[PDB]
């Protein structure tokens, strides 16, 4: 009986759990501390359990482990992994580990890790040996990531359409930029779905930061990936360390030859929060933020790339635009420039509700020709010039209406041509 | 076989659509009932209201997928008598078709084509000449039953419960709407 | 294409491009030039702050060396490695052996330093110190001609209309400096060869009575010189 199974049941599983064998007054505390004393409570019989988590290190020798359900908060349901383990099957911070934990005896409150049997799903033994992110040699994003879902809805319009304006590429590095209410969240879910629907294989991570609670749960029930998400309650060194540990969780996954995929909104409360947490360097540029503050989130965003022998790291972020306020420019023109593709939406469309808001002539890619053919690179280029002409608003009411009566965005192409 | 299945599908989305039909109804007559009386529930009213549209998006897709479902029952029966007749009758059909239809596997595609539309264009002449001719058509016998429950067309009230036309994102957030109300009925 | 065409030797040179213009295959084409043209000459491509598949594939499809810093790290290693590239440069002249240098970019080294340079109470308009300055005019200097024996030559590169304010400053700093200064965009080639500050200095006294060969000293000649390409024509300011 691992720890995942009774994380994810609600809570009438865990009071009803409680109550059956003997627990007293279990409704009244938070559920981390719910699900601490009950497991503690049937751990007393001395009966070994499965563990799952992720684990970090902190300032001291000593590190954690943390639970995905738990939104990556530290607290009760924490387990110990002791520096002997670190030295003794070369650990890292974000190894996901599988493996047997020990019931606390008197000295220690959480719950200890008698042993190890799966370390990023797969055999720590096999793992002993293994290649460091660092010196992996990135290459371009030479695969398409076909997220056409073709289910028959407008949404899947959306999803033809960024098709049609947007190549979007395994392993590449992506920005979004879009003023206020203009679809930036359920763009991000249109991406989610449509890569668990066309990419089982690939592996699916949303993270959410500064986020309205609301949003969360509507997030978390929708997208069939595990999704990460910390609301505008929690202080900022929650999203900080939210942050940098879903990503170098990234980086350890993409270690192993495998595709891994982050949605981040946004990327500017990233950087908002890296400078009020970040000491003060003394050179404060332009709305109060100073030159080091940029720098995380800022390699933060440049840890996307592809690995020549094997796995790839997409980064789609969104970026903040005219909020109101300068510093939320400042980051814009900070990260400007530095993604492989950049989509761009304009709030004026959304006045008229033509959905998505995507700016067509605004939005591009970098290196089309290594990711696509010829022939479809023409193929999209005719398009490009055929629709650059009229304005952009007016591009969009013409591609969404003869796109509706269209299948798929393969006869949407044979079906312009002949015209 | 297939006529079978397809009959069961159309009587069960005929009965879910009677089934949302006096839903609505009931719907309707309680939010009738509560603006009629003294008591000043505005957030009871405004639940209803949403009660009331929810449940008409709810009858017109339980129209629409019924309708639907009879329109293929009615395809597969038509296909299925066709195909006995012909395995009947291929080489009565073929004896006055053959001016234009002999040759068919060697004629080129706008050949074939056009001899296609042609014969189509003949017997549709045929057809016309045997209703003015006019007289009374029933059934066959193999299938009658099947065919006499369904009837000849739906119901007048599938059809103009459907009249309206939803854009799917209005069918998407419908959907939402739906299976909140659905989750909230349930607790 | 190649180098000696375009840069010579033993002098500097600028090319400047906006966003969208093509850049990275364009250092390629140079890259390669002097490869073949000039094999003697020893190769040196150099990146500051950009993405790091671009760097991969500038140090791959070269044969020269290419020290490169990506755009992770912060503006500190940018720093250091300016100075230590300048330093090499300096040995590899003292040599006796000619270098040509590949920097890209000038305009995200003079900010670097710019963000980096301690506060000397010198900031201008847009809070640019005056150190920030005379270090990248130390650095752009340095790559003077070696009259003894070789010739050391760097081309550079520079990036304008970003959407920001800092860079057009330095831009008009090194058009004030710039020996050669190759151009992509439309506007910046009028702004260069017909100064729009002079033009409104000269329209403030509108047609200024310059007597004698004052007025005539001004010419400008098109001569469509003889090209490869096939007739390429050449505008020159003549002054006096
Ligand atoms: N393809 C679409 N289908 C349905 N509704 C859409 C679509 N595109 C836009 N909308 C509408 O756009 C409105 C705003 O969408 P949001 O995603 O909430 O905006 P936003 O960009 O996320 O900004 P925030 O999250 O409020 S700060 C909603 O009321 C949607 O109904
Ligand atoms: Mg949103």
């Amino acid at each position: 009986m691992n720890l995942t199974e009774l994380k994810n049941t609600p809570v009438s599983e865990l009071i009803t759990l409680g109550e059956n064998m003997g627990l007293e007054n279990l409704a009244r505390m938070r559920k981390q501390d719910i699900i601490f004393a009950i497991l503690k409570q049937h751990a007393k019989s001395g009966e070994d359990i499965f563990g799952d988590g992720v684990l970090e290190i902190l300032q001291d020798g000593f590190g954690f482990l943390r639970s995905a359900d738990s939104s990556y908060l530290a607290g009760p349901d924490d387990i110990y992994v002791s520096p002997s383990q670190i030295r003794r099957f070369n650990l890292r911070t974000g190894d996901t580990i599988s493996g047997k934990i020990r019931p606390p005896k008197e000295g220690e409150r959480y719950f200890a890790l008698l042993k190890v049997n799966e370390v990023n799903f797969d055999k720590p033994e096999n793992a002993r040996n293994k290649i460091l992110f660092e010196n992996l040699t990135p290459l371009h994003a030479n695969s398409r990531l076909r997220m056409e879902r073709g289910n028959g809805s407008t949404e899947d319009l959306t999803a033809r359409v960024l098709d049609l304006a947007s190549l979007i590429g395994r392993g590449q590095r992506g920005l979004i930029v879009a003023p206020p209410k203009a679809g930036k969240t359920m763009l991000l879910q249109n991406i989610a779905q449509s890569i668990a629907y066309n990419h089982p294989d690939c592996v699916l991570m949303v993270l959410l930061i500064d986020e309205r609670p609301e949003e969360v749960t509507e997030m978390q029930r929708l997208v069939k990936g595990e999704v990460v998400a910390s609301t505008f309650d929690e202080p900022a060194s929650r999203h900080v360390q939210v942050a940098e540990m879903v990503i170098e969780k990234a980086k350890r996954l993409v270690e192993h030859k495998k595709d891994v995929i982050i949605l981040l909104d946004s990327i500017t409360r990233l950087a908002r929060a890296y400078n009020t947490v970040v000491p003060a360097s003394g050179k404060v540029l332009t709305g109060g933020v100073d030159a080091n503050a940029l720098h995380r989130p800022k390699r933060f965003f440049g840890a996307a790339r592809n690995v020549e022998e094997g796995g790839s790291l997409t980064i789609i972020a969104t970026a903040l635009i005219d909020t109101g306020s300068k510093m939320d420019e400042v980051i814009y023109e900070e990260f400007k420039g530095t993604g492989n593709m950049e989509l761009h939406l304009s709030r004026k469309i959304a006045e008229k509700r033509v959905f998505p808001a995507i700016d067509y002539n605004r939005s591009g890619t970098r290196k089309e020709e290594l990711l696509t053919t010829q022939e479809e690179l023409q193929k999209m280029w005719i398009l490009r010039k055929i629709i650059h002409p009229m304005g952009e608003i007016d591009a969009m009411e013409f591609l969404i209406n003869k796109l509706a009566m269209t299948k798929t965005n393969d006869d949407f192409f044979e079906m312009m041509k002949r015209s | 076989t297939a006529l079978q299945q397809a009959f069961d599908t159309c009587q069960n989305n005929k009965a879910a659509w009677l089934q949302r039909k006096n839903e609505l109804a009931a719907a309707e007559q309680e939010y009738l009932r509560l603006l009629s009386g003294e008591g000043r529930n505005v957030s009871r009213l405004d639940e209803l209201r949403n009660i009331i549209e929810v449940r008409k998006w709810q009858v017109n897709q339980a129209a629409g997928r019924y309708i639907r479902s009879h329109e293929a029952v009615q395809h597969i029966s038509i296909r299925d008598r066709l195909n006995d007749f012909m395995q009947q009758h291929g080489t009565a059909l073929a004896a006055a078709l053959a001016p234009e239809l002999m040759g068919y596997s060697e004629l080129t595609a706008i050949a074939r084509n056009c001899a296609i539309q042609r014969a189509t264009d003949a017997l549709r002449e045929a057809l016309l000449s045997w209703l003015a001719k006019g007289e009374k058509i029933n059934y066959s016998a193999q299938d009658s039953d099947i065919l006499t429950t369904i009837g000849f067309r739906p119901d007048v009230a599938s059809v103009d419960d459907s009249r309206e036309k939803f854009t799917p994102a209005q069918n998407m957030i419908f959907s939402r709407k739906s299976a909140q109300l659905a989750s909230r009925q349930s607790v």
